[PDB]
């Protein structure tokens, strides 16, 4: 029920998750970016 | 993971005047011609690998 990094590699396919994930979250976001036409932003996150 | 062991050179733009891009090598290990051909169509020089 919670995002979590996957390894590009790892061959288990017996998990599903209903977390929406994040590269068409991602891809959201900067459409909703293009949208509001800017040139200049800062994106501040708590944990790397 | 590899954005973790460079997050200090993304950071570095807030105190510096750096510019700087950000590309994936794809899931193909042979398929890096289409990055290296990004590579010169922007024309860049100083290339972090």
């Amino acid at each position: 029920t919670r995002w979590k990094h996957q390894v590009s590699d790892n061959k288990d396919s017996f998990y599903v998750s209903l977390y929406p994930d994040f590269s068409s979250l991602s891809r959201a976001i900067l459409d909703l970016v293009q949208f509001f036409k800017w040139k200049t932003v800062t994106v501040v996150y708590d944990d790397s | 993971t590899g954005l973790i062991r460079l997050q200090e050179l993304i950071k570095a733009p807030s105190r510096y005047n750096l510019r700087l891009k950000i590309r994936q090598l794809p899931a193909d290990t042979k398929d890096a011609k289409p990055l290296l051909k990004e590579m010169k169509r922007g024309k860049e020089f100083h290339v972090i690998f």
